[PDB]
């Protein structure tokens, strides 16, 4: 009687989860917004 | 000894006792898959 190596079964997908650790720019919500400016008085944002 | 004759005590009734004993005679059989504990499934480690 032989133990044989029988192989273990190959997972068939992956599955990742991480906390996204920075905020979301959340870019569509200003641009979004319906006070759009006229060019005179364009806004100004910064996404960092 | 007084006369020749010396004191003892014999016992003028008596009981049986009983005293269990636990004797080991096997083990489980233990058996190890050394490639799959040292390695699991890895090719690069079954080489080294
Ligand atoms: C022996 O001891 C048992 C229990 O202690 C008792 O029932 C019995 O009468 C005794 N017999 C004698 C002869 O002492």
């Amino acid at each position: 009687v032989y133990d044989l190596s029988g192989f273990t079964v190959k997972p068939v997908a992956t599955v990742h989860r991480r906390i996204p650790d920075l905020p979301d720019c959340d870019i569509d919500k200003w641009l979004n917004n319906f006070n759009v400016p006229s060019p005179l008085n364009w806004e100004r944002k910064i996404f960092s | 000894s007084v006369g020749g004759l010396y004191e003892i005590k014999i016992p003028t009734n008596f009981t049986i006792v009983g005293q269990e004993e636990f004797i080991q005679t096997n083990s489980p059989k233990v058996t190890i898959d050394c490639s799959l504990f040292v390695c699991s499934n890895y090719a690069a480690c079954h080489d080294l």
